[PDB]
C-alpha cells in the first residue's frame, strides 16, 4: 500500500470522535512527493517540452502555431503563477489518471494541471495571448471547467471529438434506420454519447409497402442500435453508451419499456442502450382523470395527416386521433403505465422522463421545432428536424441533429471571486470556439445543426458544496433563493455574451428571427419579475457583484432585439461526472449522495470527503437520499426557470419508499415545471 | 418453532457463482508457488467431493425421512444448494485459474486419495444405512451430516480463508465465504433435527448415542489429521489447520447439543480476518399539489 | 448434450412467491359467480395436490435413479422449485382468496374426488414401481412424470389462464404462468432423459415402450375427459378445455420423442392471450488418393 | 382431413407388398376437383382477368403493354394448349401454395400454372410474341425453370427482386462496415440472400489509428450482420438469411468458427448468419505435411504490402508473410483446424467450404479479381472488387459486388425433348433479360457489377431423376459419363448463346479482353479432349442430338475470339429447393435424400415420392446417405469441370461415420477439383 493511500484511509480513523479530514491534504502532498513528481517528465525548458509533444504526435501544430513561443511561455507562466494545489487526494488522482497526458507506454506523466490548463486556454483563444491568459486565470482559479471531452482532448492530436452529447432524429424508413445506426457508430467512435429519437418510427405490426403486420417496431431498431453501440466502444476503452427516446403515446411504449425489465428475454432486452420516455401533458391529464388513454400507430397518423405523431401537439391532436377511424390505436391505462414507469425506475433507474410541455412552454425555438427528446444525460433540450436519408445516388434532405457544447461553472469558485459575469462570458466564448472548431464528416445533420444553431451548454456545479460551506441547507428556501438569483445572473450574462458575439460577428443563429428572443417574449418574466435575493444572507453572499434588475433585463432585451443572439441555446446543466473531482466540487447542481465516498481502485481503497466537509458543516452536507425529494424538485425547478435547456435531475430514493412515492415525485416535478428527470438511484 | 425462519433465511441467501466475476484473481493466482497452487486445487477438489455427495445423497435422503412439508422444503433447498450451487462454484474457480489438464488431474486425484475415499465411505455409508421409520438410523446419518457441514469442510475452507485474509484470491474467497455462510446454517438446522430425535430417547439410549457421536468424531478426526498433513505439509501450515479443525469440531458438537471436546487454541488471525420494489396504486390525490 | 443448457435456463427462471402481491385479486374475485369461484377453488386444489406428489416423490425419485452428477443437480433444482416455490405459491393464492374453513373443505372434497384420485394414484403407482438398476421401470416413471408436467396439469391451468386472458385474477394468474413455465421446462428435460433410455433399447423393446406410453396416455386422457366435465360443465367451458388437453397431450408426446396422437386444433383465444460425431484424428495418408 | 390428403397418404398403405404410387395421381385429381378449381377465380375471358390483375396492383402494366391483347391471348392459348397436368399432388400443392398468385386476403387463387408461365414468358420476351411463345413452350414442357424469385415475382406489381443471391465485399473500415450492414438490410428487404466477405476486416486485437488491441474482429461485424438480417426478414414472412465468409488464414478463423459451436456464449453465438470458410491450397498443403501453420492479422499485411491478405495469392505469399517481422501472425495447427471444421460440420452443417485454388485455377476472370468467397448457397463463384465507401460528402469508390440470376434446366425434360441447345439458349436469353431489367437503387456495387459483369447462373435439376428413370446408378461411371457429356453440351451452347448475344448487341462484359475466353485458354481442354459419351447406353441416351466435338469447340472458340462473350459467368448449379417440387424433379444435381419424403403441412402429413419412383426403379433411386460420398464427389467434379461457377454440393453423411471420414471426404473433394462444399447433412 502506497503512503498517500494510507494517509487517505487515515481519514476514516476517528480522532477525538472526529474524522481526520486534514489528513487528506497530507495525502495529496505524498501523492505528489512520492508518485506524481517521480513519474512526471521534465524538460530543460518549455520550448523542448512543446517540441517533444508536437513531434511525438501528442499535440496539434495548428493551435500552437497561432502564437509566438513568447506568448505560449507567458500563458504557461500565468498558469504556474497561481501555484495551484489540489486540496484533496482524489482531485489530483482523478486528474492524473483521467486527464493528464501520458506517454504512449502510459508510465510517465507529460502534462501537469497547469500544462493541461495552458494548452486548453491556448486552444480556446485561437491566437489571442491576452484571451489565453484570461482563460488560464479562469481555469486555474477553477471558476470554469470545460467538459471531459474538451478538457481532455483540447490541443491533442490523438483525440476524439470535443462534443460527446449527440441527439439524432430517425425517420421512419429502412434507409434512415441504417443511416442512424451508421451515424451512431461514427459518433461513438468519436467518443460521444448518442441519443436517438425513435418516436417517428412506426410501431410493431404496421404496414411496409401495404403488406400488413410487417414492421418489427422500435424494439428491433433498439436491438440494432444496441449492437451498434456495443461494437463502437471507443476502440475498446469505454463501454459504448447510447440512449433511445420514445413518446409515451407511441404504441411500442410498453415493449420499449419491456426492454429494461429483468424478466425480458435475450431477444427483447437491450443492455447498453439507455431508454427515455417523452411524456406530453396530455398523458398526465389522462392519468390524472383516470380516463383510459390510447397509444397510436405512428404510420397510420402519418398517412392520415402527412406529419409524424411526435411532430404535432398531442394536446390538440389526441382527440382527433382517437376520433379518426383511419388512425389505428390501442387502449391503455395511463395510471398503469405511470406505475410501470415508476417500477422500472425503481428496478433499474430507467427510463428517463421528458415532460414535453414543460420543455416546450418555455422553449425559445418552437418555430424551428418543438423539443421531442433529450440526450443520454437528459439535459439537452433543443429543436431538431428529422432528415430524409434517401437511397444511394439520390440527394438526402439533411435536417438538424442536436449536438451542444458542454462546460460547467464552479459556483463556489465563481461566487467567491465575485466573477459571475466574467466567468459566464469567457465560458460562452470558449464554448463558441469549441462549437466552431467542431467538424464531423460522418454526421451530416449534426454538422449542419452545429453550423446553424450554434448551440452551447453552459452548466454549473458545486451548488451543494457552495451552499454547505456557507451554512445553507440544500432544501432551505434560502438555497432556492440563491439558486434563483445566481442562475438568473448566469442567464443574463449568457444572453448578453450571445448578443455581443452576434453583434461582433454580424450573424445570429439560423431562424433566430422566429425565436422568442427576437420577439422579446423570452424576456417577459425578466422585465416584470425581480430576481434579486429575498433573504439578507443571500444578498450578502452576492455582495460585491451587480445583480441585474428589471431595467437591466429591459436593456438586455432591447440589445437582443437590435443585435440578435448568436447561440440558439446557451445553458444546460450536465451531470459533470469526473471533472467535479478535479475541480474539488460536488457533481452538477445535484445534492451530494454521500458525505465521504469509498472507492476501490485496483486492489486499494480510497476515501473522498465532499469538498470543504468538516465538523462545522457536516450537518449542512446532508446526503441526497436523506433529503425530501419535493424540495430537491423545487430547487431544480427554481434553477430550470433560468436554464433554456434541461438539467440532469437524478432522483435519490430510499429502499423504503414505493412506486407511489416515485410517481408522486415525478408528478410534482411535472407540476413544478421540471423538464427532465434523469435517474432514480435507490440507496 | 424454527423451520419457517430457516426457510426464510435459506431462500434469502440464494446465490449463483456467476454473480462473482473471477478474472480479478488471475494475477494473485499466477504469483503463488507451485506448492501453494497444488494445495489450493486439491483442497477445493476435496470440498467438491463432499458437496457432490451432500447434494446427491445426504440432503435428499434426510429430506425423504423427515416428516412435514416445510421441513422437507428446507432440506430440499439445502440439497439444491449443495450440488447445483456449491459443487458447481468450484468448477467455476477451476475453469478460471487452471488449464484443463490440471483440472483433469485433480479430479483423478480425488478418486485415488485414500483419506478422501475413507471419509466419503464413512459418511455416505451412514446415509445409505437409514431405515424407514427408524429414528436411530436417521439420527446417526444426521450426526454424520452435521460432521460434514460443520467439521469436515474446514480442512478445506482454511486455505481460501487464509488467502482472503491476506488480500489474495479475493473473488474465489468471496465464493467460499458464501458457501461457508450456507454450511453454517445447514449444520445448525440438521443439528436441531438430530437433537429432536436424541431428546426422545431413554437416558441409557442417549448415553449410547453420545458414544456413537464421539466415536465417529474421533474416527473422522484421525483421518482428517492425515489428510491435513498430506495437503498442508508442502505449504508449512499443517499445525495451524489442525487447530482450526479442532475449533470447528467443537462447533459441530455444539450444533448437536453436546459439550466441546477439544481445548481452545489461538487460530491464525489471518484466517479470522478471512471471515423489485413495493408497488402502490396511484390515488387521485397524488395528481394534485 | 443438453444438461448444462437446461441448468442455465432453470436457474435463470428462479423466482419467489413474495415477488407478486396477491391482495389486489380480491377486487375481481368478489365479482365472480358461485360456480366460477367453486371451479377455480377445485382446479387450484387439484393442481396443488398433484404438484405435491411431484415435489415429494416424482422429482426426488428420478434424481435418485438417474446417473450423472450434473443431471442430479438439475433434478435437485427442479425438486426444490416444486417444494420451496410452487407449493408455497399455491398456498398463498388459497389463503388470499378463501377463509381457512373453506380451504379445508375444498381439500377434503378434492381429496375424495374420483377423477383427481384416479390420475394422482396412477402417476404415484409408476413412481413407486421404479427398481434399482432397472432402466425400463425408470423410463416408465419418466413417461408418467412427463405426462404430469406437460399434460395432466393443463386441464387445471386452463381456468387461471382463462381469467388471466380476460383481465381477472391477474396476480394469481401471473403466479400460475410462472409455475406453468417451470413445469414446461421440467417436462422437456425429463422427456430428454426418457428418450436417452428409449434409444438404448432394441427395436422390439422400443415398440413395447411405445405401446406402454400410448396405453398410459389413453387411460389418463379418458379420465381427463371425465375430470373436465365434472369441473367445467357448470361454467360452460368443457368443449374448449378438451381441445386444450389434446393440444398439451401432443406436446407431452413430442417431449418423449413420439408423434402427436391427436389432430391439430385451434385453442381458445382468451386462454392464448393468457399464455456430436465421434472425433477421430487425421492419421495422414488421408491427404493422398 | 381432405380427400386428396387421404389419397396421398394411401401411397404408403402397401397393396400386395408394393407402394401405391398411382394413388398419388388420384390425389392431384382430387386436389384439383375439390380445392383448386373451386378456389380459382374465373373471368369471362382473358381481357377481364388481365384488367382485374392490372388495376388491382397485381401485375405491372408496363410489361403487358408491350404486347397487343391478341398476342397475349395467343401466348396464353399456347400455354393452355399443352394441357399440362401435375403428375404428383405435391407439385401442384407447392405451386399453388408458394408460387400461384392469390388475392390480397389469400382466400382465392388468381393464377393457374399456365397463367403464371404465360406471365413469366411475356415478361421474358419483352415485346416479342414469338419469343414469348418459345418461353411458354419451354416452361410448360418444364424443360427450363426460372428461379423462385424470377418465377414467383415476374410481372408482379407487389414483387421483390428477381435476383436470388447477392455477394458483398466488406472493406476494413467502419464506414464500409456500416454500408455493408445497410446494403445487407436493403437486399434482405428485397428478399435476396446476402453473402459478405469478412476476410478484409482486420482481426481482433488490431489497431484503429495507433491505439492497439482495439478492434472487435470479424465477430463483432458478424453480430452486427446477424442483427441486421434478423431485423430485415422479408417483412416477417421468410427469416432473413445471411452468409459470412472468412479466409482460413484470417486470425479470427477460430472465433469465426466459434460462432457456430453449440456451446458458444450469447455474446459470440450467431444464429441467423451462415458461415463459410475459404481454404487456399496452401492450408491443405500445410495440413497434409503436418507443419504448423500461421493465421495472419489482415491490417498488418495491408500496412506492409498495401494490399489485403485475401487480395493476393497465399500459395506464393505465405512464406513472405511468415518471414516478415512487420506482419503479425498466430501459430495454429492446420490439422486441428481441419478437425474443428469437420466437427462443426457434423454438429451444425457449418461452415461452407470454399477451395479457393480449385475455384481460381479454372476461373476465367482472374484478371478482374480472384474469387475470394461464395454466396449463401456456396455455388456462386465470381470475381469481386471491394468498394471504398468513404465519409459523408466524399465520393465513394464503387467496386463490384457479385449478383447473378438463377435458372435451372430440367435434365429429364430437356433430354426427353432432345433440346439441350434450344433450352440452353432460351434460358440464357431469359437470364440475360432478368439481369438487364434488374436495377437495385440501394446497392451501388451490386448495380455496377450487374451492369458490367452481366453474370447469370444457369443451373440444372433432375440429374438423379433422369439417371434413375433411365436405369443408371448415380454412383456408376455411366452416370458420370452422362453428366460429362450433358454439361459439356450445356457449357458449349451457353458459350455460343453468350457470344451470339455479344455479337447482336455489339458489347461484351466489362474487362472481357483479359479473360481466358478472349485469350482462348478457356477452350483448351475443349479443343484437345473429346467429351462424347464413352458408354453405348449414354450415347443412345444422347441420340437425336448433335454432341459437340473438338471441331465444334474450335469453331466456338474462333466465334468467341471474333465476337466476345456477353456474360462473364453463365452456369451455376443452385440447390433449387422448393421449385424442384413444381417441376417434378429431384433437387439440383444432388442425389435424392429419401425415396419418399414425409412432410407435415398444417395438421396433416403428406408423402412425396421421388419423381418416377416405382418398383422397377426403386433401387436406382438410391438415397444419398446410403451412397459413397467419394463417388458423389466424383460426379460433382465431373459436372464442375464444365461449370464456370460452383455447384451447391451438400454432403450426405451417416451418424456412424466420424469427423475423420468427413475430413477425408473434404480432402478428396479438394483433390478432385471440387470448388465449394455446401452442407454436411447427417442422417
Ligand atoms: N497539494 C498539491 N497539489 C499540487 N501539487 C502539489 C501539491 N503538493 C505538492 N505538489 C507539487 O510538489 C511540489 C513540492 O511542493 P512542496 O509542498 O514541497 O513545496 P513548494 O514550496 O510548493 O515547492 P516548489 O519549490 O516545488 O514550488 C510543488 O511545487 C508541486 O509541483
Ligand atoms: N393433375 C392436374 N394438373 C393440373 N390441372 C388438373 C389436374 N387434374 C385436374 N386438373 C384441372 O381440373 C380439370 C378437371 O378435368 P379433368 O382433368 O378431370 O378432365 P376433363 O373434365 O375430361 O377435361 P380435361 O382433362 O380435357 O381438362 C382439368 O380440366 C384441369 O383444369
Ligand atoms: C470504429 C471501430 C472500428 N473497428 C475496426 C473495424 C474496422 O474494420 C477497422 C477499421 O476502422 P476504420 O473506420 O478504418 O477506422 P480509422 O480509419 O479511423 O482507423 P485506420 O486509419 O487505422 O483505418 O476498425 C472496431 O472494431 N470497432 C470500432 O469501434
Ligand atoms: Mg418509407
Ligand atoms: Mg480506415
Ligand atoms: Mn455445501
Ligand atoms: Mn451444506
Ligand atoms: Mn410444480
Ligand atoms: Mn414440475
Amino acid at each position: 500500500v502506497p503512503k498517500w493511500i494510507q494517509l487517505n484511509n487515515e481519514i476514516m480513523i476517528q480522532k477525538d470522535g472526529k474524522f481526520q479530514f486534514d489528513k487528506d491534504k497530507e495525502a495529496v502532498h505524498s501523492y505528489f512527493v512520492d508518485y506524481i513528481n517521480q513519474n512526471t517528465v521534465f524538460f530543460h525548458n518549455l520550448k523542448e517540452k512543446l517540441d517533444y509533444l508536437v513531434e511525438n504526435q501528442y499535440y496539434e501544430e495548428e493551435f500552437l502555431s497561432l502564437y509566438s513561443f513568447e506568448d505560449i511561455k507567458e500563458v504557461f507562466k500565468t498558469a504556474y503563477a497561481k501555484k495551484f494545489r489540489f486540496p484533496s487526494f482524489m482531485s489530483a488522482f482523478k486528474f492524473y489518471n483521467d486527464y493528464a497526458l501520458k506517454t504512449n507506454d502510459k508510465k510517465k506523466i507529460l502534462e501537469r494541471y497547469e500544462d493541461r490548463i495552458s494548452i486548453v486556454a491556448l486552444f480556446f483563444a485561437n491566437g489571442d495571448t491576452e484571451k489565453a491568459k484570461e482563460y488560464v486565470n479562469l481555469m486555474i482559479n477553477q471558476e470554469y471547467q470545460p467538459s471531459t471531452p474538451t478538457f481532455l482532448n483540447a490541443g491533442r492530436k490523438r483525440r476524439g471529438e470535443l462534443v460527446s452529447c449527440f441527439l439524432l432524429e430517425v425517420n421512419d424508413s429502412l434507409n434512415d434506420i441504417s443511416r442512424a445506426i451508421d451515424i451512431s457508430m461514427q459518433l461513438s467512435k468519436l467518443g460521444g454519447g448518442v441519443s436517438l429519437n425513435l418516436s417517428k418510427l412506426r410501431a410493431k405490426g404496421e404496414a411496409i409497402k401495404d403488406v400488413e403486420n410487417a414492421t418489427k417496431g422500435v424494439v428491433g431498431v433498439m436491438k440494432l442500435l444496441d449492437n451498434a453501440f456495443r461494437y463502437a466502444d471507443q476502440m475498446g476503452q469505454r463501454q459504448g453508451s447510447g440512449a433511445a427516446y420514445l413518446n409515451i403515446f407511441h404504441r411500442d411504449i410498453n415493449d420499449f419499456l419491456d426492454t429494461k425489465k429483468i424478466s425480458a428475454d435475450e431477444d427483447v432486452r437491450v443492455k447498453t442502450l439507455s431508454i427515455g420516455v417523452v411524456i406530453p401533458d396530455k398523458f398526465v391529464e389522462l392519468a390524472r382523470e383516470d380516463k383510459a388513454a390510447y397509444v397510436f400507430y405512428p404510420h397510420t397518423i402519418y398517412k392520415e395527416y402527412g406529419q409524424h405523431m411526435d411532430e404535432m401537439d398531442m394536446n390538440e391532436m389526441y382527440d382527433k386521433f382517437v376520433d379518426n377511424p383511419r388512425v389505428k390505436k390501442e387502449k391503455i391505462n395511463p395510471r398503469k403505465l405511470l406505475e410501470k414507469l415508476a417500477m422500472l425506475r425503481s428496478e433499474s433507474g430507467y427510463p428517463y422522463i421528458m415532460f414535453q410541455d414543460n420543455v416546450n412552454k418555455v422553449h425559445a425555438n418552437n418555430h424551428i421545432s418543438k423539443v421531442k427528446f433529450s440526450n443520454l444525460c437528459s439535459e439537452v433540450l433543443q429543436a431538431s428536424q428529422v432528415s430524409s436519408y434517401t437511397d444511394y445516388d439520390e440527394e438526402d434532405e439533411i435536417g438538424l441533429d442536436i449536438s451542444c457544447n458542454l462546460g460547467s461553472l464552479n459556483i463556489l469558485n465563481v461566487m467567491e471571486h465575485k466573477s459571475i459575469e466574467k466567468t459566464v462570458k469567457l465560458a460562452t466564448d470558449s464554448l463558441t470556439h469549441v462549437s466552431e472548431t467542431t467538424d464531423i464528416r460522418n454526421a451530416p445533420a449534426v454538422r449542419r445543426a452545429n453550423k446553424a444553431m450554434k448551440s452551447i451548454g453552459l452548466g454549473a456545479m458545486n451548488l451543494h458544496g457552495y451552499l454547505a460551506q456557507n451554512g445553507i441547507a440544500y432544501e432551505s428556501p434560502e438555497a432556492r433563493d440563491f439558486a434563483n438569483t445566481f442562475f438568473m445572473m448566469v442567464n443574463f450574462y449568457s444572453i448578453q455574451r450571445s448578443a455581443e458575439i452576434a453583434k461582433e460577428k454580424g450573424e445570429t443563429f439560423d431562424q433566430y428571427e422566429g425565436s422568442t428572443y427576437a420577439t422579446g417574449e423570452y424576456f417577459d418574466k425578466y422585465v416584470s419579475t425581480d430576481f434579486s435575493p429575498k433573504y439578507e444572507k443571500i444578498a450578502n453572499l452576492f455582495e460585491g457583484m451587480h445583480i441585474p434588475t428589471t431595467e437591466d433585463w429591459k436593456k438586455l432585451k432591447a440589445f437582443v432585439a437590435e443585435h440578435g443572439m448568436y447561440h440558439s441555446y446557451r445553458l444546460c446543466i450536465a451531470p459533470t461526472g469526473s471533472i467535479s473531482y478535479v475541480q474539488s466540487s460536488t457533481a452538477s447542481v445535484m445534492p451530494i449522495m454521500e458525505r465521504i465516498e469509498e472507492r476501490t481502485y485496483g486492489n486499494s481503497k480510497t476515501y473522498y470527503p465532499m469538498p470543504g466537509l468538516a465538523s462545522n458543516n457536516w450537518f449542512f452536507y446532508k446526503e441526497a437520499y436523506d433529503m425530501d425529494m419535493f424540495k430537491v424538485v423545487d430547487m431544480i425547478a427554481t434553477i430550470q426557470q433560468h436554464i433554456d435547456q434541461g438539467i440532469s435531475f437524478t432522483l435519490f430514493l430510499k429502499d423504503t419508499m414505493t412506486t407511489r412515492d416515485l410517481n408522486r415525485i415525478d408528478l410534482y416535478a411535472h407540476h413544478r415545471g421540471i423538464k427532465t428527470i434523469y435517474y432514480a438511484r435507490t440507496k | 418453532d424454527f423451520t419457517q425462519m430457516f426457510y426464510n433465511q435459506n431462500v434469502k441467501q440464494f446465490w449463483l457463482p456467476e454473480e462473482i466475476a473471477l478474472n480479478g484473481d488471475l494475477l494473485t493466482w499466477k504469483y503463488l508457488g507451485k506448492n501453494e497452487q497444488d494445495t489450493y486445487m486439491k483442497v477445493l477438489a476435496g470440498l467438491t467431493l463432499l458437496d457432490t455427495e451432500q447434494g446427491n445423497t445426504g440432503m435428499p435422503i434426510v429430506a425423504e425421512h423427515v416428516d412435514g412439508h416445510q421441513r422437507k422444503a428446507v432440506l430440499n433447498f439445502m440439497a439444491m444448494m449443495e450440488n447445483a450451487v456449491h459443487a458447481k462454484s468450484y468448477s467455476n474457480i477451476f475453469m478460471t485459474l487452471a488449464p484443463t489438464e490440471t483440472i483433469n488431474e485433480v479430479f483423478e486425484w480425488v478418486k485415488q486419495n485414500k483419506y478422501l475415499q475413507k471419509k466419503a465411505q464413512m459418511i455416505v455409508g451412514l446415509y445409505k444405512a437409514i431405515q424407514k421409520d427408524d429414528e436411530i438410523s436417521l439420527f446417526k446419518a444426521m450426526v454424520a451430516s452435521v460432521y460434514l457441514e460443520s467439521f469436515l469442510f474446514y480442512s478445506g475452507f482454511y486455505y481460501p480463508l487464509y488467502f482472503y485474509g491476506q488480500g489474495k484470491l479475493m473473488q474465489s474467497g468471496e465464493i467460499i465465504n458464501l458457501i461457508l455462510r450456507d454450511e453454517a446454517i445447514h449444520g445448525v438446522y440438521v443439528g436441531l433435527l438430530a437433537q429432536e430425535i436424541y431428546n426422545k430417547q431413554t437416558e441409557e439410549k442417549k448415553a449410547e448415542l453420545r458414544e456413537f457421536a464421539i466415536d465417529l468424531l474421533n474416527q473422522l478426526y484421525e483421518n482428517e489429521l492425515e489428510y491435513t498433513e498430506d495437503l498442508y505439509d508442502q505449504v508449512g501450515l499443517s499445525h495451524d489447520v489442525k487447530k482450526f479443525i479442532r475449533y470447528n469440531a467443537n462447533k459441530a458438537l455444539m450444533n448437536l447439543g453436546f459439550d466441546p471436546y477439544f481445548e481452545e487454541e489461538d487460530i491464525n488471525p489471518i484466517v479470522l480476518n478471512g471471515l423489485k420494489a413495493t408497488v402502490e396504486p396511484l390515488k387521485d390525490d397524488d395528481f394534485y399539489f
